[PDB]
C-alpha cells in the first residue's frame, strides 16, 4: 500500500514562482494563482486578487509495507527430493532423505 | 475587499450588512457588536433603572420582573 | 530513561492548523487531525495531531500536554482527552504529535481535550473498520479462542528504524501587534521577535525590524505583519506556509510503528456430521460468518467456497 | 494500470528505486485556507486483498 | 436565553412543579447515536447537527437531577449531489443546499 | 438435533428430570488465566423462533 | 520462568530485555522502573542545577528552558 | 422491608476475577461481566457483575 | 378507583397490595412507605445499638459489624 506525502505549500504574496521536475515517483507540481489566503490571526497579506500557491505532492511506499507485502515470483522447474524410510531382515528402521 | 453593502470585519472576513451588530460575533474577534448606536424603548413599556423595558401591567404585581428589583421598591410602589 | 524518547521532540512545538468541522463551521484548531492509520487486524487506530502530548516546556511528564493559544505555548495537564469514532474509545498511549486508540468501526474520528470551560475539538471524515483475523468475521475480539498472527500497532515509543522530518516555521501572521499609538501606526515586538512589516499606503515601505518602528502611516488596515520565531521547529504539515530559504530536515521517530505479534480468532461450533452412500452432510449451525471451502482429492480438485451465515445444511 | 496489482512496484523492500502511477492530480485549495488537496484512485494492494 | 429578569445566553429557565426555576446552562447535550454538537439555542427550539439514527434524546443537569425526555424520530444524512458520502468532506465542489439558518431573526 | 427444536425437553414444567443434547464441548484456557471456556451450538428454540 | 534473554519482574510474567527501565512500566508492579544506573549527559548541552540537559544556545535568550531556571540566573548569565 | 431483602447479600463480599477488554491488556478488575441476559421485548438487559451495589 | 387488592397512592395512580412499605418509593410521594410497621429481629441474629441484626458469629471478632460499631465495645463484651 502507498503512502502520499504532501511538503508545506510556498505562498508568493504578490509575484510568480515556478517548480522545477525533481526525481520522485509520481511527482505533482502546480501553480493557482489569486487565492488570497487567511490563517489565523488575519490575512496572511495585502497584494490583493493575484498570489500564488504551489502544493506539490508525491508518493512512497508506506511504513506497513516491511510487515505484509505481497512477492512476486517467476517460477522454473527444478529438484525433487523426498524422505524415505526402510527396514530389511532384523536390521531396524533407518530414515535420510534422497 | 467587498461591496459597500457588505459589512468587513477587522479581521478581514466580509459579511452581510443585515448581519449589523444584532447580537451575534459573527466575525472571530467581535467588532461587530462594538460600534452601534442603542435603540429606544417603546413608549407603553415602564424603563427600568437598568435601562430595561418591562410592561407597564407588570408593575407593583407582586413579582420582581427587573434585574434590580426596580419594579417592586418601595420608593416605586406606594402601598 | 525518558529524556532518550524524548530527546528530539523536546526541540519541537506545537502549532495551528487548517480543521474542518472544528466547532460547527472550519475554525483554525490548536489540535488538528492529519495522516489517521487504521490498518491494523483488531481497530486500533494511530492519530497524528498539532498538539504536543507527554511534554511540558519545564520538563518531561506523561500526564502533561503542550499546545498553542495565539503566539504563546501553553501547557495543561491532561485531565479530559476522549477519541470517539461512534462510540468513545479507549486510547492506549500518548508520545508527541501521535495518539494511539482502540475504536469501534465507523465514518468520522474525533478529539477533543478541554483547559478550562473551553471545548477544543476538530473531527475530520476517515472511514475506519473493524478487520478480523482468519476466516471467521467477528465483530469483537474474543474472551477465547485460537491463536493467529497478526500486525497491530505497538505501545512502546522505541526508535525503530522508521522517521519523519521536522522544518523551521515559515512567516506567522499576527494582527494584534499593530495598534495605533495616537495617529500613527506602531509596531510592539516581544523579546526579539524580529516583526517584518509590509505597507502600501502611499506606497511599499517593505523592511525587517527588531525594535519599536513605529510606521508613519495612518491606518491599521493597510499594513501586513509577520513574525520569525526560529527557537524551534515545526512539522512541515500541508496546512502551514513554507519557508524562504533552504530548510533543514529534522529527524524525528514515529513512536508507534507497525509490528507482528499474535491475534485471537473466534472457533466454530462442531458440525453434525451424518453419512450417506457416498455422500457427506454437515450440519452447520454458525454464530458469526464463517468460511467453508472443500476439495477432491483426485485429478480434479472442484473447489468450492461460500461463506455460511444461517443455519444450513450441505451435501 | 494504477488501480490492481502493480500501481507500486519495488525491486527489494529495502530498495531506493520505485515505480508508482496513481493517477495523482493535484486539486485547488478553495475558499481562502491553506491546504494542499489531491485526489487519486483507491491502492490496488488493498482492492487484490 | 431567559432567566426571568432579561436576556442572558448562558441561561435557561424551566418549571418544576409550579415555580419557575432559572439556572444556568452548564451540561446541555443532544445525542441520538453519538453526542451531537450543538449550534444555538433561542426560546423553545435548538439547532444541532447529529448522525444519523432512530432517536433524539436532550437532557440538562439542573442540580443533582438528570432531566432526560427521548424521542422516536428517524434523521438521516442526506447528501448532494451524484455521489453517496456519509459526512461533508473537506475539499470538493461546491453545490447548492438547504440547511437551517445560523442566525436568529 | 441440538439446533431445531429437541435440544431441551422437559416432561413438565417443573420436572426434575431433563433432557438437553446441545454439542457442549469444554475447550482448554490459554496462557495461564483461570477461566472455563466452552463451544456450543446455540439454541434451537430461537432458531424455531 | 523464561529464556535468560528475557526478564521477569516480582508479578512472574515475563518480558525482553529492552523494556528494561526505559520508562514504561510493563508487568504490574512495575520493578522493571526500579534498579538502573542514570545516563550521563552530552557534552555540547547545558547542565542545569537539577540536571535537566538544555542546548547551550537556550542559555541567556530571556526564557524559561528549566523547572528549577538556573539557565536564566544572573549568577550563571552576567547581566 | 429493606432488610429483608437484604438479609442473606449482607454475608456476601465481592471478588475479582479476570475479564477481557480492561483497557487493552484484559487485567484482573473488581468489576467482572458474567451472563448477560437480553431475552427481553423493550431491549431492557439484565447484568451481573462481582461488585456489590 | 380500581380493585381492592390493588393499592392507591394519594396522587392517584393504583399499584399492587405487594408494593406497600417493601423499601422502594414507587409513585411520586412514597405514601406506602409512610405508615408501615417495624419487624423484629431475628432470634439467632444479635441486635447493635441502633437496631440492626447481625448474625452472633460476627460478634466480637474484631471488627466493625455494627452501624454504631456496638459489636466491638468492652462493655458488651468482657476484656
Ligand atoms: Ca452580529
Ligand atoms: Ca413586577
Ligand atoms: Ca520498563
Ligand atoms: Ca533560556
Ligand atoms: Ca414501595
Ligand atoms: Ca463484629
Amino acid at each position: 500500500k502507498y503512502k502520499t506525502k504532501v511538503p508545506s505549500p510556498v505562498v508568493k504574496c504578490c509575484g510568480a514562482t515556478q517548480c522545477t521536475s525533481k526525481p520522485h515517483p509520481d511527482y505533482q507540481c502546480q501553480v493557482f494563482s489569486g487565492v488570497y489566503p487567511f490563517m489565523w490571526g488575519g490575512a496572511y497579506c495585502f497584494c490583493d486578487t493575484e498570489n500564488t500557491q504551489m502544493s506539490e505532492a508525491y508518493v512512497e511506499r508506506s511504513e506497513e509495507c516491511s510487515i505484509d507485502h505481497a512477492k512476486a515470483y517467476k517460477v522454473h522447474t527444478g529438484t525433487v527430493q523426498a524422505m524415505v524410510n526402510i527396514t530389511y531382515g532384523s536390521v531396524s528402521w533407518r530414515s535420510a532423505d534422497v | 475587499k467587498c461591496e459597500p453593502s457588505q459589512f468587513q470585519c477587522t479581521n478581514g472576513r466580509c459579511i452581510t450588512l443585515l448581519w449589523k451588530c444584532d447580537g451575534d460575533e459573527d466575525c472571530v474577534d467581535g467588532s461587530d457588536e462594538k460600534n452601534c448606536v442603542k435603540k429606544t424603548c417603546a413608549e407603553s413599556d415602564f424603563v427600568c433603572n437598568n435601562g430595561q423595558c418591562v410592561p407597564s401591567r407588570w408593575k407593583c404585581d407582586g413579582d420582581p420582573d427587573c434585574e434590580d428589583g426596580s419594579d417592586e421598591s418601595p420608593e416605586q410602589c406606594h402601598m | 530513561d525518558l529524556d532518550t524518547h524524548f530527546t528530539q521532540y523536546k526541540l519541537a512545538r506545537p502549532y495551528i492548523a487548517d480543521c474542518p468541522n472544528c466547532g460547527h463551521s472550519r475554525c483554525d484548531s490548536p489540535i488538528a487531525i492529519e495522516e489517521v492509520r487504521g490498518d491494523a487486524h483488531a481497530g486500533v487506530i494511530r492519530i497524528q495531531t498539532s498538539a504536543m502530548f507527554g511534554l511540558k516546556t519545564d520538563g518531561v511528564d506523561l500526564a502533561y500536554m503542550s499546545f498553542m493559544n495565539g503566539k504563546t505555548q501553553k501547557s495543561i495537564k491532561i485531565d479530559n482527552l476522549h477519541v470517539r469514532t461512534s462510540a468513545p474509545c479507549s486510547l492506549v498511549s500518548h508520545h508527541g504529535y501521535y495518539i494511539l486508540a482502540q475504536c469501534p468501526p465507523g465514518d468520522t474520528v474525533t478529539v477533543g481535550f478541554h483547559d478550562g470551560p473551553n471545548r477544543h475539538t476538530c473531527t475530520v471524515a476517515h472511514k475506519v473498520e473493524f478487520r478480523p483475523v482468519g476466516r471467521e468475521k467477528y465483530r469483537h475480539p474474543p474472551e477465547h479462542g485460537v491463536e493467529l498472527p497478526c500486525n497491530r500497532y505497538t505501545h512502546k515509543r522505541a526508535d525503530q528504524g522508521h522517521y519523519v522530518e521536522m522544518h523551521q516555521p515559515g512567516l506567522v501572521a499576527d494582527h494584534s501587534l499593530l495598534s495605533i499609538h495616537s495617529a500613527k501606526v506602531k509596531i510592539t515586538v516581544p523579546s526579539g521577535a524580529q516583526v517584518k512589516y509590509y505597507c502600501k499606503c502611499p506606497d511599499v515601505r517593505k523592511g525587517i525590524t527588531s525594535s519599536d518602528h513605529t510606521t508613519t502611516c495612518t491606518d491599521v488596515k493597510q499594513c501586513r505583519a509577520y513574525l520569525i520565531d526560529n527557537k524551534k521547529w515545526v512539522y512541515n504539515s500541508g496546512r502551514l506556509p513554507r519557508g524562504e530559504g533552504d530548510t533543514f530536515k529534522g529527524k524525528l521517530h514515529v513512536p508507534f510503528v507497525p509490528v507482528k505479534a499474535k491475534c485471537i480468532a473466534t472457533l466454530a461450533p462442531e458440525p453434525l456430521v451424518e453419512h450417506k452412500h457416498r455422500t457427506l452432510i454437515l450440519h452447520l449451525h454458525p454464530d458469526h460468518p464463517t468460511l467453508l471451502t472443500t476439495r477432491s482429492l483426485g485429478s480434479d480438485a472442484n473447489p468450492t467456497r461460500q461463506w455460511i451465515e444461517r443455519p444450513t445444511t450441505v451435501n | 494500470k494504477a488501480g490492481s496489482f502493480g500501481d507500486l512496484q519495488s525491486r527489494t523492500s529495502t530498495s531506493n528505486d520505485l515505480y508508482a502511477n496513481t493517477n495523482l492530480k493535484l486539486q485547488r485549495p478553495q475558499a481562502g485556507i491553506v491546504h494542499t488537496p489531491f485526489t487519486q484512485v483507491p491502492s490496488g494492494f488493498e482492492r487484490w486483498k
